[PDB]
């Protein structure tokens, strides 16, 4: 089905990002399995996601990079939760 | 073969490799994205459907330019232009 | 001609593997062939003998992360 | 049969006792062996003749490194080894 540990729930999205920009985000800290953004909210303001990286190793470098379960990137907060 | 009704999106083709590769060797050398289906298009070329566009990114990345020894240099491209 | 010194068993990398993804596993060692034998077990031909050998110095007992490692047999003892 | 391009050997000169693991076990010291064979023997017996592939070109030149004189030397041994070129348009495109 999926790979244990490696997978990601996505919360806090910019409304403006599509599934490249949620992937050009996880790339940088390794490879990608799958991507997508899966929906907005009722006032379209922010979107949720899900990330699988290709392998434990690549999703622990994300594991390196929160704060709290936060990503904080340049000019975005992303809610980072295990997928279980 | 290649999956019925496969997405040009999930497509790419590869070529250079060694001519005797079959087609598990052909999946090896895109270690590691996952290969659904493999079409072998000459002994040197195939086409190859990964699971989704983000491995066909991905996979390009990583393999096109790739020199695999003195002899032979991959070329791996998107099939959706 | 098939040739069980050819072969051996892999077993306990993620079930969610297809035979290309076992084979995945070998590189560089020349896969012939692969039969799925369980959610997480497989048979797999290689080229010869020497390449059985060297596959399961490689991969027997090896981490693939903290939830898999493989185990890797020749089929003939 | 075709093998990889600049990966193979042919190999003079094996002592009359070896079998395929005994050369198979001299080139792994170099890289991972694709292929390994005693092909035949001497006249005398007192050698023999074999053939073996590395699993890359990286490998093959890893031996070609460790030559001297077109000859791999051992404690007791020492191997005549000679490039394997395969037959041209063998290859279908």
């Amino acid at each position: 089905y999926y790979l244990k540990d490696a997978g990601f729930h996505i919360r806090n999205i910019p409304k403006a990002w599509n599934d490249w920009n949620l992937f050009h985000v996880f790339q940088n800290f390794g490879k990608v399995s799958y991507c997508r953004v899966v929906g907005q909210s009722n006032d379209g303001q922010v979107q949720l996601g899900f990330v699988n990286m290709m392998s434990v190793a690549d999703a622990d470098e994300v594991r390196k990079n929160l704060n709290d379960g936060n990503l904080i990137g340049e000019n975005f907060t992303l809610k980072v939760t295990d997928h279980k | 073969s290649m999956p019925r009704g496969a997405d040009q999106e999930n497509m790419l083709k590869i070529s250079g490799y060694p001519g005797m590769l079959n087609t598990f060797g052909i999946a090896q050398l895109l270690t590691p994205y996952r290969v659904n289906g493999i079409t072998i298009t000459g002994a040197q070329s195939a086409v190859v459907a990964l699971e989704n566009k983000f491995q066909v990114y991905q996979a390009v990345q990583d393999f096109n330019g790739k020199k695999l020894d003195r002899n032979h240099k991959l070329q791996v491209s998107s099939l959706v232009v």
